[PDB]
RNA sequence: GUGAAACUAAGUGGAGGUCCGAACCGACUGAUGUUGAAGAAUCAGCGGAUGAGUUGUGGUUAGGGGUGAAAUGCCACUCGA
RNA sequence: AGGGCCUAAGAUCAGGCCGAAAGGCGUAGUCGAUGGACAACAGGUGAAUAUUCCUGUACUACCCCUUGUUGGUCCCGAGGGACGGAGGAGGCUAGGUUAGCCGAAAGAUGGUUAUCGGUUCAAGGACGCAAGGUGAAGGGGUAGAGAAAAUGCCUCGAGCCAAUGUUCGAGUACCAGGCGCUACGGCGCUGAAGUAACCGAUGCCAUACUCCCAGGAAAAGCUCGAACGACCUUCAACAAAAGGGUACCUGUACCCGAAACCGACACAGGUAGGUAGGUAGAGAAUACCUAGGGGCGCGAG
RNA sequence: GACCAGGCCCGGGCGACUGUUUACCAAAAACACAGGUCUCCGCAAAGUCGUAAGACCAUGUAUGGGGGCUGACGCCUGCCC
């Protein structure tokens, strides 16, 4: 195993300056990092699954592949798959669960994942547990995809995608059950707004118990949370997006 | 009580104190270099207290 | 390239003359001296051997708290430190 | 028929790893003091 | 005991922000102390005490700032700057 | 013990980017133990040091010489170092107790020897593992860009892994007690017995076993290895053997549950770790004690 | 038999619960909490910090990530734009 490397960034709520920009982090448990090939760019080399194991750094499980020529890679476990199953990346290849193939040659309407937005990079979309995309159409240079959010988006057709839904569908059936469970998961407590003083947070102060008194529900930094968009405006990708979410 | 109180000092290694306030620290920073200017100007005998030798007698290994 | 720090021909300041040293001459067959603070064991053994033409089983050195290095210079079972030190005015 | 090619290597390997584990049993018993057996025969106090 | 599940008696097992209780960490009540033995203690009892646990070493965050399980509390007996 | 080795958090950062200046970001590297890697124990001595000096017995790293092979060395591609919590059972020892063995014995009082002491030995070398655990540990060739990892072949007095234990170390000491010193301190001579039984750890086996999920550092030393790219090369590089010969810097005093650190005080306070005796007790609580240490720097009524 | 070594019961308010908090007058009914709901964000993500470069988010990608409010669990949560 040369894929399981202890090379954390450490602290990991703190920026370059050294201030807590991303809030409610720390405590946690020490964890390692499994590199995962989201590219799956070992082309025309026939592969075999061997073990399904726990990634501490994810929702979904990881799958250890042994290739025919004799090298090993970690990937995302698809839903139906088991130990000793078979896969391959390339152009031709069948549409059997867990195989990798560019979006052009794929069927119309198949549950898929690990999709690139830009050719070359790797695999950004549908990576969580139960992640699932459904190719709706195709148009010239583009393929029209429906995402896990419930949004239809034009992406480039030459881009890669791995067939099958992503496994471990039941991780919504946790109850955690106690403060301590979320504490050792990495997260930390979240102090409400209305509780604090006026100097700290917009809702702050107020004698007795405070109603959220200032006409709007506010962030810590003045910008109305609870209804108000924030998708820049005239962003580069704007053209490509077709729909909303749910 | 069992936690003592309002003793600002403790007994702490001269390593750490020299890496916080020592000569090599003051000498790096431009702002801090002009503190040594003021110290030689006033003519204080000991410039920056809290300096240690890497060598013996006052070594903090 | 020999010396950690180059120092001198000189090095050796003087022998220590006291009641402990006299007894250590008889017991251990060993001389006692004050040297350079920047003096090395290797440097001392090359000096004293090459000076008197005598062998040195081992040297062992310390820095008394003022900052002056004092060295015990031990001699082989062959060479006799009592008679050697007699002809350098310690007896 | 070359049936001690294990016991050529295995013996010396055992003698290596027993030395190594002996020395590591020393190293870890220095760190947390409690080594030089003069001290250990001296002390038994409460 | 059932088509098999379900269910139930005894064994095995050692979970638990489990229990009682030293070290350890705290600070609920009183008494004492009030030009004190101490610029927050002593004494008698008190809560937790395998965890959101305690702590050594070496580090990080800086005042129109930081940090805050949030009192405007803490940031060298200094804090609505 | 640290440094001459290694890296984490963090730090600084060549070239590079960004900024009125000061500078900010950031890679290659370089620092940075609280961690990895590495070689010594007993007895002895002395106003003040002792794993440092002395005596004995050890071990690590280099330079000789006997055999050798033709290249070494670095870069470099691998193996490995290498890691969690909790729980439980087993085997051991350290330590304790009791007996035996040996020496001593009036302790003024009814009885009484039923009394008092001693009974000790480390590192290391050589050598074997049981109703302790398990039933591939450890190899050898081969294909395919392939020397390692990986797809198929065979083979294993079917066994391994260890802490303890047997010996030397140690016919030496160490030693309870006796026989002489001469004034305020130890010191010369002598020297018996030196075993067994039971209890037994939070210590070791164990970086072992089971279970659990919150999924448990890095880098060098080490071992392979085939390349390519450089250097150093025939008064030479790597392997083994006894005997030799050789051995850098700094710390070492003293206090350190404190009258010496931190609290202005010779202050009822705070302060990381190690060793853990007996009787009673579940117990590191408690009570009374041993070894060891003290009677609290105003007293008298 | 000494030291050592639970007082117990019945009824109500608030908070579910272990937890945290005003060092030096407040330990609670205050904060947090598992759970719930709303709203933002398709990755060159929203948000945050910076004059900038760029850093966190995340070596994560909608069963994920940011923010508002409520506070286990049970039954619920009406009228007004």
């Amino acid at each position: 195993n040369n894929l399981i490397s202890g090379q954390r960034r450490c602290g990991k709520g703190r920026n370059a300056r050294g201030i807590i920009t991303a809030r409610h982090r720390g405590g946690g448990h020490k964890r390692l990092y499994r590199k995962i090939d989201f590219r799956r760019n070992e082309k025309d080399i026939y592969g075999k699954i061997v073990t399904i194991e726990y990634d501490p750094n994810r929702n979904a499980y990881i799958c250890l592949i042994h290739y025919g020529d004799g090298e090993k890679r970690y990937i995302l476990h698809p839903r139906g798959a088991i130990i000793g199953d078979t896969i391959v990346s390339g152009t031709e290849v069948p549409i059997k669960m867990g195989n990798a193939l560019p979006l052009t040659d794929m069927p119309l309407g198949t549950a898929i994942h690990n999709i690139e937005i830009t050719l070359g990079r790797g695999g950004q979309l549908a990576r969580a547990a139960g992640a699932v995309a459904k190719l709706i159409a195709k148009e010239g240079k583009s393929a029209t995809l429906k995402l896990p959010s419930g949004e239809v988006r034009l992406i480039s057709k030459n881009c890669s995608a791995t067939v099958g839904q992503v496994g471990n569908v039941g991780v919504n059936q946790k109850r955690l059950g106690r403060a301590g469970s979320k504490r050792w998961l990495g997260k930390r407590p979240v102090v409400r707004g209305v509780v604090m003083n006026p100097v700290d947070h917009p809702h702050g102060g107020g004698e007795g118990r405070a109603p959220i008194g200032r006409k709007s529900p506010t962030t810590p930094w003045g910008y109305p949370a609870l209804g108000r968009r924030s998708r820049k405006r005239n962003k580069y990708s704007d053209n490509f997006i077709i729909r909303r979410r749910s | 009580g069992k936690a003592a109180l309002c003793l600002t000092k403790r007994s702490r290694s001269r390593k750490s104190l020299a890496r916080t306030h020592g000569f090599r620290l003051r000498m790096s920073t431009t702002s801090g270099r002009a503190l040594l200017k003021r110290r030689r100007a006033k003519g204080r005998k000991i410039l920056c207290t809290k300096t240690n030798p890497s060598s013996g007698k006052r070594a903090s290994p | 390239y020999p010396r950690r720090i180059l120092d001198v021909y000189q090095i050796l300041q003087s022998p220590i003359i006291t009641e402990a040293a006299i007894k250590n001459i008889a017991d251990e067959n060993s001389l006692l001296f004050t040297v350079d603070v920047r003096a090395d064991k290797k440097m001392i053994r090359e000096a004293i051997s090459n000076f008197f033409g005598v062998k040195v089983r081992k040297v062992n050195t310390l820095i008394r708290p003022d900052g002056t290095k004092k060295a015990y210079i031990m001699l082989n079972k062959e060479y006799n430190a009592s008679e050697l030190a007699k002809k350098i005015g310690i007896f | 028929q070359l049936k001690l090619e294990q016991k050529i290597k295995m013996k010396m390997a055992k003698k290596i790893r027993l030395r190594r584990t002996g020395l590591c049993a020393k190293e870890s018993l220095r760190k947390r003091g409690a080594w030089p057996p003069s001290k250990m025969k001296k002390l038994k106090n409460v």
